[PDB]
């Protein structure tokens, strides 16, 4: 059934992408958050200068 | 000065003069003061510093080393002495065992003309403003140490940053120190002094690494300095 429709299942041209972000509710854990922060920032990046957004949930 | 007018008087430690003083107040005879000084510290201190003076006659421009005892800036010598002076910078051994080696601790050292009136508004605003981001990283310094840097907010995370620079662009070679250390000697306008650091706490240089400002000249040597490494 996928072909006819994928709901989700083919690629397409990227333009736009979106990150759902999974940060903690509370502090005092070393850098378990920046360094997540850090890596999607630095791969926002390489996003950005292709010209695309980057919509976060 | 009671003739020609402009004259330089340099003395290397006034403490040493004070402290001869205590060698003989014992056996002058008199009973002991605080920690032992002479109870005329007071005034002994006071004869000799309230000759150096601008007369109407000729004016006269002094520098001079006074001595901190076991480094407490609380021992009378300096204790006293402090009011005497019209500019006062202070070295602490702690900004010497980072490798800053104009040791003068910012905060700590101050001059009673750093007046708005009289160095100008953009001198003044500079000034207070590297000196009081210097003194809000003093405060974060606690809970670094005791939670790491990861707890900072990212704005104060931005604070140590960029005082960080400035603490280090304090540092400059002296030409008289090239002797023991490699570093060639360097001398910054006035002028330069105020562009780089005004420059360095509006945000400008950031993305240079600290050591490119650490032992350099102008700001335009930092941004070179920082292409090497």
């Amino acid at each position: 059934n996928l072909e006819y429709k994928h709901p989700y299942l083919e690629d397409r041209d990227v333009k736009r992408v979106g990150y759902l972000v999974v940060s903690t509710d509370r502090g005092l854990c070393g850098g378990l958050n920046i360094n997540l922060f850090k890596k999607l920032l630095a791969e926002m990046k390489t996003w950005t200068d292709k010209g695309v957004q980057c919509d976060l949930a | 000065r009671d003739e020609g007018r402009d004259v330089l008087l340099f003395v290397d430690n006034i403490y040493r003069y004070t402290l001869a003083g205590t060698e003989v107040s014992a056996l002058l005879g008199r009973m002991p003061s605080a920690v032992g000084y002479q109870p005329t510290l007071a005034e002994e201190m006071g004869v000799l510093q309230e000759r150096i003076t601008s007369t109407k006659t000729g004016s006269i421009t002094s520098v001079q080393a006074v001595y901190v005892p076991a480094d407490d800036l609380t021992d009378p010598s300096p204790a006293t002495t402090f009011a005497h002076l019209d500019a006062t910078v202070v070295l602490s051994r702690q900004i010497a065992s980072l490798g800053i080696y104009p040791a003068v601790d910012p905060l700590d050292s101050t001059s009673r003309q750093l007046d708005p009136l009289v160095v100008g508004q953009e001198h003044y605003d500079t000034a207070r403003g590297v000196q009081s981001i210097l003194q809000r990283y003093q405060e974060l310094k606690d809970i670094i140490a005791i939670l790491g840097m990861d707890e900072l907010s990212e704005e104060d995370k931005l604070v140590v940053a960029r005082a960080r620079k400035i603490q280090r662009f304090l540092s400059q070679p002296f030409f008289v120190a090239e002797v023991f250390t490699g570093s060639p000697g360097k001398y910054v306008s006035l002028k330069d002094t105020i562009r780089g650091f005004k420059g360095i706490m509006e945000g400008e240089y950031d993305h240079l690494p600290e050591q490119a400002f650490y032992m350099v000249g102008s700001i335009e040597e930092a941004v070179e300095k920082a292409k090497k490494l």
